[PDB]
């Protein structure tokens, strides 16, 4: 949850050009207050990309590119590099209630080295081994994919379920395409207290969902 | 060149205080030109802005964790801390600290403050909130249902809970079943435990011919468990 | 031979203009003042006059005139007339209700704007009560929003009072600065000393 809207995901093949969204509101980029851009390459802090909306600290190249616009601010990246391969999240402040400094909820920049590939979903419901213990699991495993970003969600009779759920983040599979998991953790009661249970994954835009049902 | 180091306890239990030290070097923390901020990160998931203190005394906390958050200077040692009191689960990220600035050619630098962005930053310290003793997992069956079985392929796993701490290794058949497997990175669950899965792709009419087998290893709590994986009807 | 036109490029063509908490007056008194080279004068984006007929201006004789300058955004520029309110007519400038006077603008976003952003025009965001017409606030000392005192530190309900603009060239035109003159007109029970040309006075 982050008050600064950014897309997912972003991907271009090298060489192209690339733009990454950041959408605020009246309250924050429309209030007038600037956007800072921070790249976070894998492994390390983060670092800061751009200042000040458009502003290039020294070191960073010129590929990189910074504006905003109303409500709305905007990062472009041209001629993309594999080193470029990394998370980014925009910055700015929020002056409702007392003030705050408030970020973007991050966009995973993928350069492609493969072909895309949508991901396959599998839901496995509690088995009846957990459930004689007294617990219940829903797994939902998500494999095949290419970028490796993806966004899960639960739902319990279509209502969004928050806690209860935990998720890695994509890691390669043997053929070099992408994998996670996500686990959603109830008690019996529960699980048998809702009709259906549905795993929500959206992949570049295009959501599959699949669904499991303590009847069936 | 400014660099900030971060220290504190990787580890602290629920209810507890976490203390975080930031040492600057390069700068002095009594600037009236730069403030002094910490940022964290839950693994895997975005940034969040904790608070900064700025010329010593003053602070400026996110609203949604000031009663919990104090932050001072120590002008003795170049350095600013963090606390943050009452932690659960939620708590568990990594930890940055890093220095706050204006923007360029600023005369008053409290009217700037909305304008301010966050360089360098340190290099971060995972903070882990977690009460958990050591302890071995439950190893649960992941069987195939009849989706997958009317196909060609079929899913089928293992899931492994409740255990700490990492890590647990995970074979299939003694590992002579190695192909279309993918053991997955373990989830810190809010009880302060870890659990992990391991998935097969296998051929559908394989579930009477061959026996599927899932090795679990927890070395901490020395811990084996062999689970047979087999297509029980729902 | 009171042949002195008052100086207004003073005012008007100023290199540097004040922060609008800390808006600057000029007194202007003993010239001769034709406004209509002053709206032929420049292209000024607001040229709006209350209490008396911008037709015949020049005939008309004051006992001194004051000119108030500041920067604001453009969006606020609506506030600088009577009846307004917002944080600038609230807390920062404030025109009374039976003003007689104009009100003169234009955008400055070549000269008040600048590439990687100009932060030193300010305005204030908090006051225990709003301005009376023409007053001015500079105080700079820490605004209590709570029960709990301040003692000159920031923290929780306890701010600064001003806050900088953020004025860069490729704002919209809403947050892009403007150059605001106000002019009053004093009538009081005494000769005038201010004059425009087209009065029999000349
Ligand atoms: C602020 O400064 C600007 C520029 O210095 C002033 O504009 C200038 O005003 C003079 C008025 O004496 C202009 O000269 C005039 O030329 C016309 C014919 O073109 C003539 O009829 C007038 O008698 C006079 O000779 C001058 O061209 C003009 N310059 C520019 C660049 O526009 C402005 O008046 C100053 N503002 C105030 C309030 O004093």
């Amino acid at each position: 949850q982050s008050v600064l809207m950014q897309p997912p995901s972003v991907s271009g093949a090298p060489g192209q050009r690339v733009t990454i969204s950041c959408t605020g509101s009246s309250s924050n980029i429309g209030a007038g207050y600037d956007v800072h851009w921070y790249q976070q390459l894998p492994g390390t802090a983060p670092k800061l990309l751009i200042y000040g909306n458009n502003n290039r600290p020294s070191g960073v190249p010129d590929r990189f590119s910074g504006s905003k616009s109303g409500t709305s601010a905007s990062l472009a990246i041209t001629g993309l590099q594999a080193d470029d391969e990394a998370d980014y999240y925009c910055q700015s402040y929020d002056s409702s209630l007392s003030g705050s400094k408030v970020f973007g909820g991050g966009t995973k920049l993928t350069v492609l080295g493969q072909p895309k590939a949508a991901p396959s979903v599998t839901l496995f419901p509690p088995s009846s081994e957990e459930l004689q213990a007294n617990k219940a699991t829903l797994v939902c495993l998500i494999s095949d994919f290419y970028p490796g970003a993806v966004t899960v969600a639960w739902k319990a009779d279509s209502s969004p379920v928050k806690a209860g759920v935990e998720t890695t983040t994509p890691s390669k599979q043997s053929n070099n395409k992408y994998a996670a998991s996500s686990y959603l953790s109830l008690t019996p009661e529960q699980w048998k207290s809702h009709r259906s249970y549905s795993c929500q994954v959206t992949h570049e835009g295009s959501t599959v969902e699949k669904t499991v049902a303590p009847t069936e | 060149q400014v660099q900030l180091q971060e220290s504190g306890p990787g580890l602290v239990k629920p209810s507890e205080t976490l203390s975080l030290t930031c040492s600057v070097s390069g700068d002095s923390i009594s600037s009236s030109d730069y403030s002094w901020g910490w940022i964290r990160q839950p693994p895997g998931k975005g940034l969040e802005w904790i608070g900064t203190i700025y010329y010593i005394k003053n602070t400026y906390y996110n609203p949604s964790l000031r009663s919990r958050v104090t932050l001072s200077v120590d002008t003795s040692k170049n350095l600013f801390s963090l606390k943050l009191s009452s932690v659960t689960a939620a708590d568990t990220a990594v930890y940055y600290c890093a220095r706050e600035r204006p923007p360029f050619d600023v005369v008053v630098v409290p009217a700037a403050r909305p304008y301010n962005w966050f360089d360098p930053w340190g290099l971060g310290t995972l903070v882990i909130v977690s009460s958990a003793s050591t302890k071995g997992p439950s190893v649960f069956p992941l069987a195939p249902s009849s989706k997958s079985t009317s196909g060609g392929t079929a899913a089928l796993g293992c899931l492994v809970k409740d255990y700490f701490p990492e890590p647990v290794t995970v074979s299939w058949n003694s590992g002579a079943l190695t192909s279309g497997v993918h053991t997955f990175p373990a989830v810190l669950q809010s009880s302060g435990l870890y659990s992990l899965s391991s998935v097969v792709t296998v051929p559908s009419s394989s579930l009477g011919t061959q026996t599927y087998i899932c090795n679990v290893n927890h070395k901490p709590s020395n811990t084996k468990v062999d689970k047979r994986v087999e297509p029980k009807s729902c | 031979n009171i042949t002195n036109l008052c100086p207004f490029g003073e005012v008007f063509n100023a290199t540097r203009f004040a922060s609008v908490y800390a808006w600057n007056r000029k007194r202007i008194s003993n010239c001769v003042a034709d406004y209509s080279v002053l709206y032929n004068s420049a292209s000024f984006s607001t040229f709006k006059c209350y209490g008396v007929s911008p037709t015949k201006l020049n005939d008309l004789c004051f006992t001194n005139v004051y000119a108030d300058s500041f920067v604001i955004r453009g969006d606020e520029v609506r506030q600088i007339a009577p009846g307004q309110t917002g944080k600038i007519a609230d807390y920062n400038y404030k025109l009374p209700d039976d003003f007689t006077g104009c009100v003169i603008a234009w955008n400055s976003n070549n000269l008040d704007s600048k590439v990687g952003g100009n932060y030193n025009y300010l305005y204030r965001l908090f006051r225990k009560s709003n301005l009376k017409p023409f007053e001015r606030d500079i105080s700079t000392e820490i605004y209590q929003a709570g029960s709990t005192p301040c003692n000159g530190v920031e923290g929780f309900n306890c701010y600064f009072p001003l806050q900088s603009y953020g004025f860069q060239p490729t704002n919209g035109v809403g947050y892009q600065p403007y150059r605001v003159v106000v002019l009053s007109f004093e009538l009081l029970h005494a000769p005038a000393t201010v004059c425009g040309p087209g009065s029999h006075h000349h």
